């Protein structure tokens, strides 16, 4: 009887392929995404500010009607 | 009670820096296949405690040096600067309000040039001066660079009192309002700090180290700041305090992360990449957000 080591059965596939997924989208979805999340936090921001303006001119008038 | 609040603010950056050691080395160790510091006692703060203990008991190397007293004045300069600027920076009510502190904080940065120049000078020889000074270059190549897109974020907040900023960012935070300034602000932090990607290839190599951590966690407590934080409820701050401090420490480890995983820059890719790519979009964005508010017809209302 003999005992080396041959491979037993013959051993299966061993991949070797670049295989890269390319995760993500096309640049052109990338550009509407930030243009449209940039434009949403444009309008909450002018919203917001002139909400403060409304409460600037009341201090303002806390300021006028306080002061002789 | 003030020096009392003085001692709250500027004793625990001893404790913030050496457990901010303990935590890059672990978060570099698992971003490896690592674990440790962790042998030391339950998982490794006594061995930061340890080794900031024996950088002080081991014996300095004698000088050769020259000017000792200029040796003397430089990072004694730079940790002045670590501790003294942590001030207008509110965690919920800040230290010293004060009509303006950002401008201050650009100002402090360029102190801390000073001191590098300092060290770099009063060190030793030639080959450290020419290293020490092209560092001192590519740390003054960006306070143009962080102090104009400061400059273009709060121009929609109006005034410099950073106080009416933690109001105005109620709503939305302001990462969405400027995505790409705020993109290129955090690339000049990293300046600032001056840390991988950001080459860098003496004493007190603690005093060094403790200035350059203490400037990491400042400009990024003044990034949680800058950019975002959720709404303040008076007579609990509590609240805010957790959620400023979290959104801090992610940032913070986000920060180290970006160290973690780049290769250093070649110097002169380094000054191409700031001037030819950053500034002229710098200068786009500045007057972009000049030309807006005229155009929502919502200038910040300046008290
Ligand atoms: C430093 C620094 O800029 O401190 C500012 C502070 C005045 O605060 P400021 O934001 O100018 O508001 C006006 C009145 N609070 O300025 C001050 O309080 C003046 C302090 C003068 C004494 C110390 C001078 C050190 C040099």
């Amino acid at each position: 009887v003999k005992q080396d080591m041959p491979p037993v059965g013959g051993y299966g596939p061993i991949d070797y392929k670049r295989n890269l997924p390319r995760r993500g989208l096309s640049g052109y979805s990338m550009f509407a995404v930030g243009i449209g999340a940039l434009l949403f936090g444009y309008w909450s921001m002018m919203r917001w500010n002139r909400e403060r303006r409304r409460l600037q001119i009341e201090d303002f008038e806390a300021r006028i009607a306080l002061m002789p | 009670m003030f020096m009392i609040n003085v001692l709250t603010l500027i004793i625990p950056i001893l404790l913030a820096v050496a457990f901010l050691t303990l935590v890059e080395r672990k978060v570099l160790g698992y971003m490896q296949f690592r674990k440790g510091p962790n042998v030391v006692g339950p998982y490794g703060l006594l061995q930061p405690i340890a080794d900031a203990i024996k950088l002080f008991i081991k014996e300095p190397l004698r000088p050769a040096t020259s000017s000792i007293s200029m040796f003397i004045l430089a990072p004694i300069l730079a940790l002045t600067l670590a501790l003294t600027m942590w001030i207008p920076l509110p965690m919920p009510y800040p230290l010293i309000n004060m009509n303006l502190g950002v401008l201050f904080m650009l100002a402090m940065s360029s102190l801390a040039v000073y001191s590098i120049l300092w060290s770099g000078w009063a060190s030793n020889s030639k080959y450290a001066l020419i290293g020490a000074l092209r560092a001192v270059a590519q740390t003054i190549s960006y306070e143009v660079t962080l102090a104009i897109i400061l400059l273009s974020v709060l121009l929609m907040n109006g005034s410099f009192t950073l106080s009416t900023l933690i109001i105005t960012q109620e709503q939305v935070w302001l990462i969405f309002p400027a995505w790409p300034l705020a993109m290129m602000w955090f690339i000049s932090t990293l300046a600032e700090t001056n840390r991988a990607p950001f080459d860098l290839t003496a004493g007190p190599f603690a005093l060094f180290f403790m200035a350059e951590y203490a400037n990491i966690i400042m400009m990024n407590i003044f990034t949680t700041t800058l950019f975002l934080g959720a709404f303040h409820n008076p007579y609990m701050p509590e609240l805010y305090t957790i959620n400023f401090t979290i959104k801090s420490l992610l940032l913070s480890i986000t920060f180290l992360w970006i160290r973690a995983s780049y290769p250093r820059f070649r110097y002169d890719q380094l000054m191409h990449l700031l001037w030819k790519n950053f500034l002229p979009l710098t200068l786009a964005l500045c007057m972009w957000h000049v030309s807006l508010p005229i155009l929502l017809s919502s200038i910040p209302p300046q008290t």
